[PDB]
């Protein structure tokens, strides 16, 4: 069996010789969590809800239906909304439903009964029953009538039901609906880089943790993890996003100062050499080695460590997200060219970052590497071994993007600032064990 | 104020149809004449002898017509279109007939609203350049040479032909009447020439605000080969070529990622949104078509708002005709289709008569427009009084009934007067709906019988969804549309909600319903369609007298 | 037991909505067997009944306590096809109208599947359940054979002019009169039959308004039925504020204003 | 606080005064089950799969690939291979993972295990990991390659991923994927209406509560049952579908070798008024009354009843599905004439029979009721009080559909007919309390 | 874009289920001449021309001249049953290398439509419309061709 050690953001060891298994979405207390947390906690924009209602601007896009203002000022009566909608959501006194005001009453956080999730077959009863509850809650308060509810009903929910989303509305997931689901199992897929970036407060580290598992329970929800293909996946999960034996934060560290895309493909070789997973396998005339693995999944996962210290090297020396797609296209191609190996997903982490960079550097579609997510067309395509590198070059950025983080998620921000996964996912994923 | 005549408004259609005829008669003679009677029945049949000689193959054939009997064994009678002279057989105002009525649907499909802001913030801050009116009108240029298929940057393209394409173009407008009095007028949408009347052109800048914003047009042809999805993403293509010609911008590097996102989605207003599977369409399709944004794209109101009746059956002939005959009865089935379930609606001056009536009633009991009380009893009111005097009209003169043959014309007119009439009464689109489903039911009980098999399913549904505030219920009328669950199904209902959401709006005298982006876009005389007088435009179409973009006639072989 | 009321107004309008409902309804004609099989044109006069399933006994049943407690019909005992007949009844004054013509089945038939449309009314049942509640129907007052006739298919006529002699325009004539009688010498989807199937005498036009269930202006005029629209009135209403929330309290939410009946 | 007493399918008192939310969605765990059943369980088609493959017949619809038939007979192998893929889908030992050959070989009834479905976002885990793991035990069986399994996989997962669903595959759900809901919270409410009547093995009465309890499951996900509108769906939730009371039961009986749908609009007015839910209001000069709703989501429940047992009275003397769409219409339009009270949902149970009847007999879309679904375009409007109705005609009929549940779900009716909640739901419902 | 809208306004509508819901919920006997029958009614209504209905407007048959259906089926005995003029002769075009016998082996004995509604249709709207005017007009079609209820279950 495979055991790993976990260290944490700072490169400080925390656990010595766990077992592959116990970092696994199927068994880690604190992944398990996680996912939880992110089905069931929704963001409610107060401030939204108020500004649509005064100015009728019910929808969005610079919508407006005269006359049809409803002057109600609900973040000044943000802490009994709250505690109204506790009220009606709950399932249980005593249960896991908290709600709280954030931002001085501009938002509410909303983390939903776990039991209405267990109790549907998706996860978008968080959404659903905070929508629902604000509404009564702003009807009763309000003493809203027939005709004037329908508009504030609206101001939350946006134009569902003629649109399949709260399209324009004012509660808010890091998911999206399911229906924008690429395939089956994608839904822990659909998470913007941006959202990934402020749900760690830009810790990189932290960002490529929380990025990872939430791929990794992705690709298990797809099928693809099964067989052979649990050990392949989890290796990746572990020593790509986990930090395990350090190497990630160990050779962003050797190489911060000086170092290059090229000189993390050189010190992951070496390291694949000095470590047994890789071996000369034969030479060519011109003295050029071909190597051979000796462990096929520790190989990807080397490699997959190594894209991702390449992007911390680069994009960290850029302080710039783009990049990362460069990053993930040419540490592959050349590590290829360096060993005769197949590099990071056998080449769809090279083949993602070859379309990702057309599709941030072009007019075709895309953007900035923040709108980007696993169930994006664009950079789906490898079993969770390429976007988490985005998110930690979005992370990493200092100001050269106009779809930031602050400018398209932050009221995630404040949704998850004091949540304990988000802040020490690292820690948490270890105290599991 | 308007006052109701002494002679009901849709005596004059019966008595062009009719001539001589006694209008109270309940009897008359059938001669069961069959086709013949009738000019186009019969260019038909010849159209199809020909059709069936050139291919080898059975075609269009008068007998075979089930039981032994070709259409007209009673009388086959034409159609006026109300507020027009022009009377026209049926079959010219089928949709596949009439290319007035085509070219209304690819105006509103080819059409995308796109903001410039974010792009201009966007050269400044990643490459530091100015923006100013000099860079914008060259910006201009560039688009409008590149939006109908033609290349500014690379060497050896090939392009579109000009001629096929020539109704595509982009013009800008704005809420900075500074900015917008410093580009060349070909370009700009000007707001105040167009709405010139009650201060409209006030409301809307205000509206919109110091934001500029871009109106594209994509090529007819286009949208006839691809669909509505083609839309959003054929601008923003040709957007960012232009931006990189203009700004001197390296053509494609990671700036032009930012203009593709803006001009996509950020930036980007559709006229309707994607639908779900069962019934699964790109974007800018009927279905995903808002009641606001409909009524919204319909100019009668900018033109005459001191009548509110005219500008509402305008709007109601935009959505029936739209919603009826080419979104439910070709998208959603297809066929002969739907074309007498939307013409009740815009011909005879049938609904004009019912729908004044009770603009008078409402007016002498309740005031002004606009300021009748918001509430369930004054819907009660006025639907009921205006459901009952229609009915009347029909009992009393039966060639009046026998237009509105099937009970679905009739149960979608009566209750569009009685919507109409609370609409403009009370300025309210909600109370309006109530008004509605009250009409369907007094009609119900009255003749003991409605609609076809499932017209009233939103009927039913419908009082208890009108005030509801849950998930999949609850939505004010103007943000509901072809896809509200209740409405996503059925004839005689979508096209007359667009029409009382407009008629609540011009009963408060207001510039637009929704979107004053819609409304100003769709304002542009350099449209094809004309969309301040859509009545006679279908008229134009049903005389074979409207000129559609499209055509290939540049492109193809004739020779005998 | 709860004694039914079925329907307000005071008119005798509403007095023959009632009969339709409560199924009292005066027979005025005969039709035979073999005339009505012949006019309905699913077999045969005399033929066997076809089948598209085995009779229930030949078959045996799923353990279902709905089943056991529920009698068949005759004809799904027997296994009959599900047949239809289709009437159009003219707006000028016939004696039925659709709706009623389909609580007159729901009410006062078991196993039936009836259908209102504007311009028809369908039964759909098992094939002898269906020519049972037809005859019914076609023997009662519920039909004036020249106001009202059996369609199947090219039911367009309900809201036209009748002819000078009084019938009900039909596209395909399966009707007319002969003899001062109606003769039906077509089935109902206009296949020419070999018989002359006589459904008598027209109703008179006096006839036809004292049986009528339909409001006009030329008989009962339906504003002056004041129970019948506040029995609509008073469903809209309640159903508008239970959507809203379904408690009392609704019933006088903001937003419903001074609503007020004529008659309560 | 409400309280009811649960009856069985024959009419037998099971438990008295039970609280009314001790058989919510939230609370109950029959229902708990249910849902957690019906995610996770897969049928698997080996049949299917062989004929695919020895036919080169892959994705369906008369399609054929000449040449690349492959020669493998799971049918005969089937209990290798369940035992296989039981040990690549289980997580722990002795978890809740269940495979069972059924047919003699032809097909297989998958349970996965709760935690996959717990660590990811939907409910396709089950469908996913049984596609993935059976694709690998075929391939390890048959000692199959590189250019030969991409066939294979298709006989198994249809035609996806070129399509969102496995579309001519042979892995089959009682569910449908995630992307076919018209809206937020539809997933448990897209069960075709044959599917229901085969889970209950024809059972009217088990299949009223089976299609009741998951419609109330949806509205629940939906957020459609917060606050008074809790209630309001728990009671039309008792009294339609678990026959509270014994009122859905003696009804029925009581109009079972006579009644009318008129006869059951009229007991149901009786029982209202004797049991206090109604009463007059005033009278008409005809003599006509009109009533009031005493307790108005108790009279809503009484309605909801009268409509299911009028469909068993109406289908079932006819033993044909095709009246529901006509009972469900007509008893409520007559008890609205009978009282001038609002019928079943206000309305919407007659406007969704409006529109069912006319796509149940016209040439524009629909189909037999069979084909139905709470998740259909035709049949979504009411809040769960319409199709439990159509299932329970579904199971009533002796022959009379072309798209019958033999001829659409033979699979469903194997793979639950040893499953226990589906083959006694009242008494597993109140059993949990 | 003929080539494209050739294939858009295409769809393949197997005709044994229509046939047996035909024997079963009727029963009614389908013969080559109820079957020629049908070929000719859909012919007629598949463009957008009546049938049933009085005081229709119809399609102008010139505009909507591309549209049309033919049947085609493994079984050559029913194949040479049916004017040619409204079926497809797999052993005509299949001539070489025995390609209509592999054909003819693949389909069996079934019947097949192949139904092309107008170009100029798709033109207007979407490949969404085409499956659906195909299944109106045939289900047209099928109520003159067997004398059904226009419109029961
Ligand atoms: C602006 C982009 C970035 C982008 O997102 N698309 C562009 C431009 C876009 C435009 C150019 C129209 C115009 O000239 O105004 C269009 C026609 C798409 C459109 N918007 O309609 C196009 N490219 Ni491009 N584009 C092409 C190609 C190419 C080749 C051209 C290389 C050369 O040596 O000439 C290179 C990519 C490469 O190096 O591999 C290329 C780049 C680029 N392509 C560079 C501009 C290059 C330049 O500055 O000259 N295209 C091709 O390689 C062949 C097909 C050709 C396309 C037109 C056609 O198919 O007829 C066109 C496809
Ligand atoms: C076969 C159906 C069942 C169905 O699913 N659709 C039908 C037929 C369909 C066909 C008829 C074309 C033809 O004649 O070949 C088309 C045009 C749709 C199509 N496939 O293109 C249509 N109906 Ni219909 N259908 C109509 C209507 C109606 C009215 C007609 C009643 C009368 O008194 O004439 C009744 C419903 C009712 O009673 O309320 C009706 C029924 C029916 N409708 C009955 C046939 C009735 C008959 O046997 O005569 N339609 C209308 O009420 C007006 C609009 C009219 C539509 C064509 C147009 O809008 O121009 C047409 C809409
Ligand atoms: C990526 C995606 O765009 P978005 O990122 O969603 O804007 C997608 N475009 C494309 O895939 C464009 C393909 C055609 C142009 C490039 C050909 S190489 C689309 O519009 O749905
Ligand atoms: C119900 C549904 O059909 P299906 O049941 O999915 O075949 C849907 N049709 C429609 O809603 C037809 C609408 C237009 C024809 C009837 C107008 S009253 C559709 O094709 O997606
Ligand atoms: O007769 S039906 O109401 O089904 C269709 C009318 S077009
Ligand atoms: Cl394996
Ligand atoms: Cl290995
Ligand atoms: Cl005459
Ligand atoms: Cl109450
Ligand atoms: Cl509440
Ligand atoms: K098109
Ligand atoms: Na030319």
């Amino acid at each position: 069996a495979d055991t790993i050690d976990l260290y944490d953001d700072r490169g400080k060891k925390l656990k010595g010789d766990v077992d592959l298994q116990a970092v696994s979405p199927l068994k880690n207390s604190a992944i398990l969590s996680m996912v939880n947390t992110v089905k069931r906690t929704v963001a409610v924009n107060l401030a939204g809800i108020e500004k649509a209602c005064k100015n009728a601007s019910y929808g969005g896009q610079s919508r407006n239906i005269p006359g049809r203002e409803v002057d109600i000022d609900p973040t000044a009566k943000a802490d009994k909304i709250a505690a109204r909608v506790k009220e009606l959501i709950q399932v249980e006194k005593g249960d896991d439903t908290e709600v709280t005001v954030l931002g001085g009453g501009k938002f509410l956080r909303v983390a939903a009964p776990t039991r209405r999730i267990e109790a549907g077959a998706e996860y978008v009863a968080g959404m659903t029953c905070t929508a629902a509850a604000l509404t009564e809650a702003l009807r009763e308060e309000y003493n809203l009538g027939l005709y004037d509810t329908p508009y504030v009903k609206n101001a939350v929910w946006g134009t569902y039901p003629q649109t399949m989303d709260m399209k324009g509305g004012n509660v808010l997931s890091v998911l999206s609906i399911p229906q924008n689901d690429e395939g089956l199992g994608f839904a822990l897929r659909n998470i913007m880089a941006n959202h990934l970036a402020m749900l760690s407060q830009r810790n990189a580290m932290n960002c490529a943790a929380i990025s990872s598992i939430l791929e990794h329970c992705g690709v298990f929800e797809m099928g693809q993890a099964i067989g052979l293909f649990e050990r392949y996946q989890l290796l990746a999960l572990a020593y790509q996003g986990l930090n395990a034996n350090n190497m990630v934060y160990e050779m962003t560290k050797n190489n911060g100062k000086t170092g290059t895309i090229g000189t993390v493909v050189q010190e992951t070789v070496g390291r694949a050499l000095d470590d047994g997973v890789i071996s000369v396998d034969k030479t060519m005339p011109s003295g050029y080695k071909v190597y051979k693995a000796n462990d096929v999944c520790m190989w990807n996962a080397y490699c997959a460590a190594g894209t991702m210290a390449a992007t911390m090297v680069n994009c960290g020396a850029l302080r710039g997200a783009q990049a990362v797609s460069s990053t993930l296209l040419y540490f592959n191609d050349m590590i290829e060219k360096e060993t005769s190996l197949p590099g990071c997903d056998w080449g769809r982490v090279e083949g993602t970052a070859v379309g990702f960079s057309f599709f941030s550097h072009s007019i075709y579609g895309g953007g900035g590497p923040g709108v980007f997510n696993g169930n994006h067309v664009v950079t789906r395509h490898s079993t969770g071994m390429a976007i988490p590198c985005v998110a930690v070059a979005v992370a990493l950025d200092a100001g050269t993007q106009m779809f930031s983080p602050e400018s398209t998620s932050a009221i995630v921000l404040d949704t998850f600032q004091d949540v304990p996964i988000m802040m020490n996912p690292l820690k948490e994923v270890a105290a599991a064990v | 104020a308007y006052k109701y005549p002494s002679e009901k408004l849709f005596v004059e259609a019966l008595k062009s149809k009719f001539a001589g005829l006694d209008l109270s008669d309940q009897k008359v003679k059938y001669v069961r004449a069959g086709y013949l009677q009738n000019a186009r029945k019969r260019e038909f049949q010849a159209a199809g002898e020909r059709v069936a000689e050139q291919r080898g193959m059975q075609q269009y054939d008068v007998n075979v017509h089930l039981g032994g009997m070709t259409l007209g064994q009673r009388q086959l009678v034409p159609y006026k279109l109300s507020t027009r002279p022009d009377i026209v057989e049926g079959d010219d105002l089928h949709y596949v007939n009439n290319p007035a009525m085509q070219q209304m649907w690819d105006d509103m499909k080819r059409t995308i609203i796109v903001g410039m802001d974010l792009a201009h913030e966007t050269l400044e801050k990643r490459l530091g350049k100015e923006v100013t009116p000099e860079s914008i009108a060259g910006y201009m240029e560039a688009v409008n040479h590149t939006m109908p298929g033609a290349a500014i940057v690379q060497e050896h393209m090939v392009e579109t032909h000009p001629g096929l394409v020539d109704d595509c173009y982009v013009k800008m407008f704005t809420g900075d009447d500074e900015l917008a009095d410093e580009i060349d007028s070909q370009y700009v949408i000007n707001i105040n020439d167009l709405f010139d009347k009650e201060g409209q052109n006030e409301k809307l800048k205000a509206a919109i605000g110091k934001t500029t914003w871009q109106a594209v047009h994509i090529p007819t042809i286009v949208v006839r080969c691809c669909d509505g999805g083609n839309t959003s993403r054929w601008s923003a293509m040709q957007i960012g070529m232009s931006f990189i010609a203009a700004y001197n911008m390296c053509a494609g590097e990671a700036a032009v990622a930012d203009l593709a996102f803006a001009a996509k989605h950020a930036a980007a207003v559709q006229m309707a949104e994607m639908l779900p599977a069962r019934r699964a369409r790109s974007p800018n399709e009927p279905g995903g078509l808002s009641f606001g944004y409909c009524a919204d794209m319909v100019q009668t109101l900018r033109v005459k708002p001191e009548d509110p009746v005219w500008y509402t059956l305008e709007v109601v002939a935009c959505g029936t005709m739209l919603y009826d005959q080419i979104w439910l009865g070709s998208y959603m089935s297809g066929g002969v289709g739907f074309t007498q379930y939307a013409t009740a609606a815009y011909t005879n001056d049938v609904l004009d008569d019912f729908t004044y009536y009770g603009y008078d009633y409402a007016l002498n009991k309740y005031g002004d427009d606009g300021t009748a009380p918001n509430d369930l009893a004054t819907a009660t009111d006025l639907a009921t009084e205006v459901t009952l005097n229609g009915m009347e009209c029909y009992e009393d003169y039966p060639t009046l009934l026998e237009d509105h043959f099937g009970g679905s014309q009739r149960a979608g007119i009566l209750a569009a007067a009685s919507a109409c009439t609370t609409g403009i009464a009370t300025g309210n689109s909600q109370v309006a709906l109530s008004a509605w489903y009250m009409s369907m039911y007094v009609h119900k009980e009255g003749w003991g019988r409605l609609g076809f098999f499932g017209y009233d399913l939103q009927d039913q549904c419908g009082a208890t969804n009108v005030c509801s505030y849950q998930g999949d219920e609850g939505c004010c009328l103007e943000l509901r549309g072809a896809n509200y669950p209740n409405y996503a199904m059925n004839v005689g209902h979508q096209g007359e909600y667009a029409g009382f959401t407009g008629s609540a709006h011009a009963g408060a005298h207001d510039a637009y319903c929704c979107n004053p982006l819609i409304k100003v876009c769709f304002a542009d005389p350099s449209l094809v369609f004309d969309f301040s007088y859509i009545r006679k435009e279908y008229a134009k179409g049903a005389m074979r007298t409207f000129r559609p973009a499209g055509e290939r006639s540049l492109v193809i072989p004739a020779g005998v | 037991a709860y004694t039914p009321q079925y329907y307000p107004g005071s008119s005798h309008v509403a007095v023959n909505r009632r009969k339709h409902m409560s199924g009292d309804v005066e027979k005025l004609r005969t039709v035979s067997d073999d005339d009505l099989v012949a006019a309905l044109g699913h077999r045969a006069p005399g033929a066997d009944y076809p089948s598209t399933h085995p009779p229930l006994a030949e078959m045996g049943e799923p353990d279902c306590p709905v089943r056991q407690m529920v009698e068949p019909t005759p004809g799904a005992a027997a296994g009959d096809r599900v047949r239809y007949s289709q009437f159009t009844d003219s707006m000028y004054s016939a004696p039925s109208i659709p709706y009623f013509r389909s609580y007159y089945a729901a009410i006062n038939f078991r196993g039936v599947d009836p259908g209102t449309l504007s311009g028809r009314q369908i039964v759909e049942a098992r094939e002898r359940d269906m020519e049972a509640q037809c005859k019914a129907a076609i023997e009662s007052e519920m039909t004036c054979p020249a106001l009202a006739g059996l369609r199947g298919c090219t039911v367009h006529g309900h809201s036209l002019r009748l002819a000078e002699d009084g019938m009900m325009f039909d596209m395909l004539q399966r009707t007319h009169i002969e003899g001062g009688n109606v003769i039906e010498d077509k089935d109902q989807v206009g296949v020419p039959i070999d018989r002359k199937v006589n459904l008598g005498k027209p109703m008179s036009d006096a006839e036809a308004k004292k049986r009528t269930t339909i409001y006009r202006t030329d008989g009962v005029k339906y504003r002056d039925e004041e129970e019948v629209l506040d029995h609509v009135h008073l469903v809209h209403h309640r159903r508008t504020m239970y959507g809203y929330r379904p408690e009392t309290a609704a019933e006088t939410a903001p937003g419903v204003g001074p609503v007020t009946y004529h008659t309560v």
